[PDB]
């Protein structure tokens, strides 16, 4: 279970910035639409 | 190119809402074409999803947006 | 492993509602570039 | 058939599945939530109390998605 | 000690019984714990299960017989959902249908109907032909005939239920007063002017003092013998059309307009 | 069996009888909790009134049920109210919900403060209860022996005391490759995850020296440290 | 149904029809009813008959729009609950390789 | 609007002459003015009453489209 842990704190939160970025495009094309 | 430039590598989010919105925005075309290329800059080490966003842009009718298209991949991935 | 375990549930909590949110996302940007594209 | 053992064990019943829906929630599974609330309002009618079945359904987290 | 306060309830002296009470309430906690509390039963629990109740069930029916509110309430409000169903033996007793009765009464007291089909609900399963209808009569046929909205009936129910006062008398009374306010409630929607002696007709006084007395107190001015109610009716409604909430409730043509175009600009 | 019994029991106005009450109740209160939640406002006022002693119990069964229906913003407040029985929850499987809460919250107020002042510990807008939790939380870490959860958690509040002590007590070279691993660990995430100037550079110049102190050091760790913050001086 | 056939109607009818015991009976059914306004009656005990208040002309009140404002959104509710769910397949077919 | 309202200030405050011509076009403004209680105004709650209507079922066909 410590590998789910770690893990949660290590990779994911890199990832999270990105899925911030991908949420804007969504703001985005509705103004482009 | 001053956005481009002052807030390169890390994305930020601000930056990038705002070179969109003055692609869509602002009509002359020079000025369409400098808001591309200028993308590349801020997501030059994040260009994984470069591609899904310039996927619109390439269908643009104007000329000078497909040729700034062209060169943002260009640069992000060079 | 046990010990892990308990406090498992505690380091979730933020991330799911974070992941929940990520499917609402997805669906919703693909959509909307459905009626983009044919425009 | 009736009996005071089935009635011992009917209290049992009830606390396991109002422990088991607060983790269900926390994993928001639409076909959890769904199963257990229809359950839980049938077997408040059967015992007639109108009040524990008010304050349950005003939550409505019973899931139409 | 505890034979004290059962024998205290049979003199009629209830004053002192509350006295005693709070030494009893001590030994009421230690005698809960007595009871498992349906976990596990067994013929060891029953006989503890038999001693709480005894006490319980006197105890219930000197707060009911005692009349101060204050008081009443303070005692009555643990002993309430204690002493209307926990029986012992798998729930019967002769007790169990007294002990209902007034308890439903105590609702169509409170001029609670909503709550009197609710608590009525509980019961049903329970009482469906085990003990029928018996003492329990008396709030059903009560209940039936307001609904109905015999209000005639309804007076001439409880007028016959002077025979068998014996604590039912503790709502009897609340219940007069009930019957006649309500009736003054709806004729009001009907016309504005009756004359004085239908007043005390329709609303079911008795009496001609009483009649004129409650005309007043409504504040109705009878002048030269005659009432004009026009005066009071005209005053309170202006105040009651100023209040704020109201904006939003009342809304505007435009309003309604302005939602449904940006639905369409979505 | 029913909660009626129970109920009744609280109106009971004499001390003893209420004070029963509140332990028979809540012992059923992880059971049972729809059928109290009608008459959660009486509970609260035993709460707030300064005559029980067995108070912070009255507290703890508010929370208790506001958890369980799932009004989980409602849970928190009560908890924190109290300030007991605290320690029990966060040792649980079942009732991870409120400690989950109490951690989100504290990182967000600390923040904020942080950017004002970057002293903003001594004043009494951070509560002691939430002090508290969170070194217990570093505590939990450090048992299961995983420092990447520790290191995460106080990053994301703009903790400055505990980011810098895990660094310096790391310093024992049992492997000296063990150290260096950790440390590397938290730069590459600082760059990204940190926005707020007053942090980020604080935290990387504070990593160049405790990383120069081994002798056995990776001098690439610290070119990198030098090239970021792009002091001449370092 | 009897105050809808007969606007104006006594007491005394009321009662012969129906079998109701009295007159002050059946006024008193009636005037409980009124005020949760089921009948939309008033009494009239003066000159003993009981007469529906009903009159029509309701189209030029307010009370239309408020009808038809509601009849509106749920129309456009409908719309959105096809838009969301008719773009989840396609989803999977563009990504699914095709002929 | 507002400036018509200030314009009537200046010529007892501040002295203007009198623009006799100003004061007659609002004189004109008062006397057609709608009247209020006036049952021309019921007429024109039967005509909003019908396009409100009419919108209402041009909403539904809209929706027989969208569900096509």
């Amino acid at each position: 279970l410590s590998n789910v842990n770690s893990d949660i704190y290590f990779k994911l939160k890199k990832l999270e910035k990105e899925y911030e970025l991908l949420t804007l495009q969504e703001d985005y094309i509705k103004d482009e639409q | 190119f001053t956005i481009a430039l002052a807030y390169a590598g890390t994305g930020n989010n601000s930056a990038v809402k705002r070179l969109l919105h003055v692609a869509v925005s602002d009509s002359n075309d020079d000025v369409r074409r400098a808001a591309v290329i200028a993308l590349g800059f801020v997501l030059l080490r994040d260009y994984t999803t470069v591609p899904r966003i310039v996927q619109l842009l390439s269908k643009s009718h104007n000329a000078h947006v497909r040729c700034g298209t062209a060169f943002a991949l260009g640069i992000a991935c060079a | 492993e046990t010990h892990e375990s308990g406090i498992k549930p505690y380091f979730e909590q933020k991330i799911q509602e974070t992941e929940l949110k990520i499917r609402s996302k997805t669906e919703n940007v693909r959509r909307l570039e459905a009626q983009r594209n044919a425009l | 058939s009736e009996e005071i053992n089935s009635d011992n064990q009917n209290i049992i019943l009830r606390s396991t599945m109002m422990k088991f829906l607060k983790i269900a929630s926390l994993k928001h599974d639409n076909e959890t939530k769904a199963m257990l609330i229809n359950l839980i309002l049938r077997d408040f009618l059967n015992n007639g109390e109108v009040d524990s079945a008010s304050d349950f359904i005003s939550k409505l987290e019973y899931p139409h998605t | 000690l505890t034979k004290s306060l059962s024998i205290a309830f049979e003199n009629g002296d209830y004053a002192a019984c509350e006295k005693l009470l709070p030494p009893i309430k001590i030994e009421l906690i230690k005698n809960n714990l007595l009871i498992p509390d349906l976990s596990i039963q067994n013929d060891i629990y029953l006989n503890d299960l038999m001693i709480t109740k005894r006490i319980l069930e006197v105890g219930a029916l000197a707060s009911i017989q005692t009349f101060n509110f204050d008081s009443f309430e303070n005692y009555f409000n643990q002993l309430k959902p204690y002493y209307f169903s926990n029986n012992h033996k798998l729930s019967e007793s002769d007790k169990k249908s007294k002990l209902i009765s007034l308890y439903l009464l105590n609702l169509l007291s409170q001029n609670n109907t909503t709550k009197f089909h609710s608590e009525l609900q509980y019961l049903d399963k329970h009482i469906k032909n085990l003990e029928d209808d018996s003492l329990l009569s008396y709030p059903i046929k009560l209940d039936r005939w307001l609904m109905e909205g015999s209000y005639q009936k309804a007076w001439d129910l409880l007028q016959s239920g002077s025979q068998n006062i014996s604590e039912f008398d503790s709502f009897t009374d609340i219940l007069k007063s009930a019957i006649r306010d309500e009736i003054a409630k709806n004729t009001e929607l009907s016309y504005d002017f009756l004359p004085l002696s239908n007043i005390k007709a329709l609303l079911f006084f008795n009496n001609e003092k009483e009649t004129e007395k409650f005309a007043l107190e409504r504040n109705w001015p009878i002048v030269n013998s005659k009432v004009y109610f026009n005066n009071q009716s005209k005053e309170k409604a202006d105040y009651e059309d100023e209040m704020m909430h109201e904006e939003d409730q009342k809304t505007n043509i435009i309003e309604k307009a302005m939602d449904y175009a940006i639905s369409i600009e979505n | 069996t029913t909660a009626a019994p129970l109920l009744a029991l609280l109106r009971e106005n004499q001390d003893s009888v209420k004070t029963y009450a509140l332990e028979s109740i809540n012992n059923v209160v992880d059971q049972l909790w729809s059928e109290i939640s009608n008459e959660l406002p009486d509970i609260e006022a035993l709460y707030d009134d300064d005559t029980f002693s067995d108070r912070e119990m009255a507290a703890l069964i508010a929370s208790k049920v506001y958890y369980n229906l799932g009004e989980y913003e409602s849970a928190v407040k009560y908890a924190l109210a109290a300030k007991d029985r605290f320690d029990i929850d966060e040792k649980s499987q079942f009732v991870e919900t409120i400690v989950s809460k109490s951690i989100e919250m504290y990182v967000q107020e600390a923040s904020k403060q942080y950017t004002k002042d970057e002293q903003f510990y001594t004043k009494d807008i951070i509560d002691p209860k939430l002090t508290s939790i969170f070194e217990r939380m570093i505590e939990k870490c450090l048992k299961a022996s995983e420092l990447k959860l520790a290191l995460g958690i106080a990053l994301e509040g703009y903790r400055l005391d505990i980011i810098e002590s895990a660094l310096k007590s790391k310093l024992d070279q049992d492997s000296t490759s063990e150290n260096v691993k950790i440390i590397n660990y938290l730069l590459t995430l600082a760059i990204t995850t940190v926005t707020n100037s007053k942090f980020r550079s604080s935290i990387l110049r504070k990593s160049f020296d405790f990383l120069m102190n081994m002798p056995n050091c990776d001098y690439l760790t610290l070119n990198k440290v030098v090239v970021n913050l792009n002091d001449a001086g370092l | 149904i009897i105050s809808l056939t007969y606007k104006k109607i006594s007491l005394r009818d009321i009662c012969l029809k129906l079998n109701l015991d009295s007159e002050q009976t059946v006024e008193y059914m009636v005037s409980r009813a009124i005020r949760d306004g089921v009948i939309e009656a008033k009494i009239n005990h003066e000159d003993g008959f009981i007469e529906t208040t009903e009159l029509l002309n309701i189209y030029d009140s307010e009370d239309p729009q408020q009808v038809f404002d509601e009849r509106i959104k749920f129309a456009n509710q409908l719309h959105d609950e096809y838009l969301v769910s008719m773009r989840y397949p396609e989803d999977k077919k563009t990504q699914q390789n095709e002929k | 609007l507002k400036d018509v309202v200030e314009y009537l200030d200046k010529v007892i405050n501040k002295e203007l002459p009198i623009n006799h011509t100003i004061l007659g076009k609002l004189q004109d403004v008062f006397n057609l003015l709608p009247n209020l209680g006036t049952p021309d105004d019921d007429e024109i709650d039967v005509e909003n009453h019908d396009r409100i209507n009419i919108s209402n079922n041009l909403q539904k066909a809209l929706t027989v489209k969208t569900n096509d």
